[PDB]
RNA sequence: UAGGAUAGGGGCCUACCAUGGUGGUGACGGGUGACGGAGAAUUAGGGUUCGAUUCCGGAGAGGGAGCCUGAGAAACGGCUACCACAUCCAAGGAAGGCAGCAGGCGCGCAAAUUACCCAAUCCUGACACGGGGAGGUAGUGACAAUAAAUAACAAUACCGGGCGCAUUAGUGUCUGGUAAUUGGAAUGAGUACAAUCUAAAUCCCUUAACGAGGAUCCAUUGGAGGGCAAGUCUGGUGCCAGCAGCCGCGGUAAUUCCAGCUCCAAUAGCGUAUAUUUAAGUUGUUGCAGUUAAAAAGCUCGUAGUUGGACCUUGGGCCGGCCGGCAUCGCGCUCCUAGCCCGGCAUCGUUACUUUGAAGAAAUUAGAGUGCUCAAAGCAAGCCAUCGCUCUGGAUACAUUAGCAUGGGAUAACAUCAUAGGAUUCCGGUCCUAUUGUGUUGGCCUUCGGGAUCGGAGUAAUGAUUAAUAGGGACAGUCGGGGGCAUUCGUAUUUCAUAGUCAGAGGUGAAAUUCUUGGAUUUAUGAAAGACGAACAACUGCGAAAGCAUUUGCCAAGGAUGUUUUCAUUAAUCAAGAACGAAAGUUGGGGGCUCGAAGACGAUCAGAUACCGUCCUAGUCUCAACCAUAAACGAUGCCGACCAGGGAUCGGCGGAUGUUGCUUAUAGGACUCCGCCGGCACCUUAUGAGAAAUCAAAGUCUUUGGGUUCCGGGGGGAGUAUGGUCGCAAGGCUGAAACUUAAAGGAAUUGA
RNA sequence: AGAAGUCCAUUGAACCUUAUCAUUUAGAGGAAGCAGAAGUCGUAACAAGGUUUCCGUAGGUGAACCUGCGGAAGGAUCAUUG
């Protein structure tokens, strides 16, 4: 179930049997990797990217099409971020919700909330320093947060 | 439920050290409050004869029990000794020397006899069963 | 929360209590294989399948009707040539039926060809 | 670091310098009625408890301390000093150390002779010879342990049953027996010549002669209501005396006391007290419990700890009779082993696990052999012609954990290919060592060897598993009485105002206190105040729980659904630590309608410090700060899987023709039908579970093992005392013992 | 060669003063718990126990107990479309 509520849903994406691009995909490789890069040298992470080559030029999934992630597209060109996706939205969520609360003092279902927010990105920041995608020195500021993002 | 771990047998083992002093038994042998009793861990005590009291007997029953109350010669406490037979009462002397032992039941009061776990096996060193049964005289 | 071949094994057992034909196991791996191919070499299940959608797995099992109850060692226990005999009593309904599997150096197999084979190892579950 | 000291390493000690070292994996401290081990008791297995004591190791010689001699001592049957105690004295002085053997006193529940000897085993000295309270011998010795008497056989008999006639008897079978019936045979308990034993004796084993009629050569300890084996027998006593582990017995007809008889169990033994094991699956790893019997923390977060999804060949064959030896599309060798160009080579990831081996004291345990007459034992013995000696034995095994080595590489850990700083058949360069060409010694260096640096051509399939009905994040349209700030409204209640009316109004089972011709209650219009948010409103929603119900706006948050978006194991549960936490309560401001602890009255009553009525204080409302508890309840922790049928319902989505008082047509909104996820629940049913009540999760449990946290161990004493800690306080958390008691308790049944 | 004596060191028993720990022992006075027994006052609970019972909190009273506020059913209602 869900990590911090007694939700239980299911629902989520469900990719085909088929490996390859399909039928009517003609698209070649080269023209994808200039999308992503021009998409994301604009300031959209991989996960906008996605939804982007999804709706507008028919590319299902780039991982079928090209062969590597987008977030390896991204890395070869020099273009993923230094702060990964999830924890750059954590920590902006964080900083929503901290600003709110200097707002409303006696609001305290917010600070709850605030508190599991920065239970998740500790745990997600605990991830990334074990795996070597941030520095082994990076702590996170309640002060000093707002600047590095946003 | 019970922890499993392959690596939880720290757990187990803490976990039945804690649990064991919930258990009267265990306690009781492992506290040491059984060297501050009477007899301080003994089977049986010498002692003197202080005095004959006689102690009636709990509701469903009607009756004088009587005792002695002697006091031990070890350390000097004060106890009362049921003395076990029909007439065996008229053995007892004042200020004569007095084996004694446990009723039963290991420290806690036998039949109807309230608050008395002790009874007298000898005196002046001749048995109470020699002189009930007339064997031995004093 | 999942730590499987006790999932699959304790599917097997309701599906055969409830006198069911088929059971399917969602996830699956080789040391389920391995097990179930024990199982079948010693006659207690008919053939199965795996379904590869792509993932994890899936696999369908045929019963056979002759399985009474399969269960795993969880707390997978170290287990040597000697105290093969002791575990046998403690969980097998007698000396003549019943196998408890292990996993040794020398792949999953059954106690007996433990025996013969003179190694000992780690016990997964039993079957009988 | 340098010394000094020691036999020697070393803060062992000195000088100087640095600031370390141990700790929730429990340091430091405390208790031990604690010397450690080999081992002991009980043991289905797993375990529990014990280990002063004869073997090994350590330590001490009244308590400390210091020493000499010596190879070896911090020695005590050596010394010196002090403390404690104590002895002889001719009063000046002298001598002390039994936790050696025996013995004494004391302490006690609790423990032997002030004996003989070196003869065995061994040690010791100059030593074949001396010595040995080591050690042996005897004595005391129901600590434990072994064997094993107290009678056997015959016919008689009043008889007593089957089996011969079984009819109708009568006796006769194995003798079953009250039979102090009759009869001999047998024998060692005892006594003792003798021999033997022994260092000398003694005991045993042999043995002459004595030694058995059943009153004696005489068996006891506990019992006879149940548990539990064995009297509804006879006297006594009368809830007394007494018994009774527990239930109970005894109050004038005692199966239970006191006795007799009789019977029962064990038997040279049996009872009792205390400790301990078993029973006890009532400590539960195997293996217990937690809705209601004791027991899920009020709720969520969270570190350590425990636990952790799937994925990377030994798969397809040959080969000889469970395995070796190969071959497929097996990263190499100079050097060790090296077949007649040939298997089977060593360092360029570690462990757990498993297999085999080595090395592991004896005694104990298990166990092979062996007729101490058997046995407990012991380590002997057995054959010879039981004749100048033969064959001998004195096995074997177990030994958790740790350490050493060996094979395996499934399972599981920990480390880790995306910066190619990768490997690579080869080419020389920065530079040094130097061998057989120095028969001598070496010594810088030409092709040459090696580090190792090192610019490039080389080759290659050149190098990153998938995307969990695990999780996080994004996006879309939504949904909710989720939270906060401001804002809107409603009648009601109380008070006042203005107007009208005149006797009552209120309250109750009935009354009274209360108000009232300064007009109560009622009516009508309006204003002020504070609180509350009816009806709608539900086996409905939202929230971690406590909790949340007038409108609108703003702020951040959230679940579920949808998804061919993204990351890729980031996860589950949680000591420490932290957020929230009804009501009441505390401190101070604001407020102060209603209701209202306390209080004052009216009633009721035997009383009524209550229920009922009236007036009311704190409080109820709000702000700032505290408090941290509730039947904080689903009396049911959380995550995961499986397991039965059905109809409703809330949210979202998908698919259906068929209608709307909707909509420039459609789509959509409202309704109908179907399906899928996710909620709150409900109904019927065992094939289930349970002590049942009951429960579709309280199921998938003796066929017992998915993960994790908390917590229980008869009832009381008692959530008490005490210590700590938090609080302004009230109190919160943590939390005993003595003592006491045989039931307390759960569910259901029949009655009343 | 060398005794008595002596000087400085060093190991250091033993004694003294304060502090501190730890263990046993006295106490005016107070206040508990238990057991027992034919005492006293009431009627709190078990029936709707005669005011349903109980939990937290707060106050009050000879005593059991009563009352306010919030909660539970372990209730005396599994039920309003009637
Ligand atoms: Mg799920
Ligand atoms: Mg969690
Ligand atoms: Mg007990
Ligand atoms: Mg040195
Ligand atoms: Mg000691
Ligand atoms: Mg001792
Ligand atoms: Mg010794
Ligand atoms: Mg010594
Ligand atoms: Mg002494
Ligand atoms: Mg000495
Ligand atoms: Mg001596
Ligand atoms: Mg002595
Ligand atoms: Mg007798
Ligand atoms: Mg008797
Ligand atoms: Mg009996
Ligand atoms: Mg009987
Ligand atoms: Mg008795
Ligand atoms: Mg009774
Ligand atoms: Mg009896
Ligand atoms: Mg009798
Ligand atoms: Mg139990
Ligand atoms: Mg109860
Ligand atoms: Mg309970
Ligand atoms: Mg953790
Ligand atoms: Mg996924
Ligand atoms: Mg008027
Ligand atoms: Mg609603
Ligand atoms: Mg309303
Ligand atoms: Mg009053
Ligand atoms: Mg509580
Ligand atoms: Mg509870
Ligand atoms: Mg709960
Ligand atoms: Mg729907
Ligand atoms: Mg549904
Ligand atoms: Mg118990
Ligand atoms: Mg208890
Ligand atoms: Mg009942
Ligand atoms: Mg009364
Ligand atoms: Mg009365
Ligand atoms: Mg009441
Ligand atoms: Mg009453
Ligand atoms: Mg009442
Ligand atoms: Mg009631
Ligand atoms: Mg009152």
């Amino acid at each position: 179930g869900r990590m911090h509520s007694r939700g239980k849903g299911i629902s989520s994406s469900a990719l085909p049997y088929k490996r390859t691009p399909p039928s009517w995909v003609k698209t070649a490789v080269a023209d994808v990797d200039e999308l992503i890069t021009k998409a994301a040298k604009k300031g959209q992470m991989p996960s906008q990217i996605g939804v982007l080559l999804r709706d507008q030029h028919g590319i299902p999934l780039v991982k079928s099409v090209t062969g590597s992630k987008i977030l390896r597209i991204l890395k070869a060109h020099g273009l993923a971020p230094e702060i990964p996706e999830d924890l750059y939205f954590l920590i902006k969520k964080a900083v929503a919700i901290r600003k709110h609360l200097e707002r409303n003092r006696k609001d305290k279902d917010s600070k709850f909330r605030l508190i599991l927010v920065e239970s998740r990105i500790h745990r997600l920041a605990r991830y990334y320093k074990r795996t070597k995608k941030l520095p082994p020195t990076w702590k996170y500021e309640s002060a000093t947060a707002s600047t590095l993002v946003a | 439920g019970k922890t499993r771990g392959m690596g939880a047998g720290r757990k187990l083992k803490t976990h039945r050290r804690n649990q064991r002093w919930a258990d009267k038994a265990y306690k009781k042998s492992h506290l040491g409050n059984e060297w501050k009793k009477p007899f301080a861990g003994s089977s049986h005590a010498k002692g003197i004869v202080l005095e004959k009291i006689g102690i009636e007997a709990k509701q469903p029953n009607s009756a004088i029990r009587k005792c002695a109350r002697v006091q031990l010669v070890k350390n000097g406490k004060k106890i009362a000794a049921f003395v076990p037979n029909d007439g065996c009462l008229n053995f007892i002397e004042e200020n004569d020397e007095v084996l004694i032992a446990g009723f039963g039941r290991k420290g806690h009061a036998v039949g109807d006899i309230p608050g008395v776990r002790f009874k007298v096996v000898k005196v002046s060193g001749v048995s109470l069963l020699a002189l009930f049964k007339e064997k031995k005289e004093k | 929360g999942r730590r499987i071949l006790n999932d699959a094994l304790r599917t097997m057992v309701n599906a055969e209590r409830r006198g069911k034909a088929t059971a399917q196991l969602q996830p699956i791996s080789g040391v389920m294989i391995s097990f179930l191919n024990i199982m079948k070499h010693r006659g207690y299940i008919k053939n199965f399948e795996v379904f590869d959608p792509h993932r994890v797995g899936k696999i369908t099992v045929e019963l056979q009707g002759r399985i009474k109850d399969c269960k795993a060692l969880t707390y997978r226990q170290d287990l040597r040539a000697t105290e093969i005999e002791k575990y046998r009593t403690r969980m097998l309904p007698t000396r003549q039926w019943g196998y408890v599997v292990v996993t040794t150096p020398n792949g999953v197999l059954d106690h007996e060809e433990a025996i013969r084979q003179n190694v000992g190892g780690q016990v997964l579950g039993y079957f009988h």
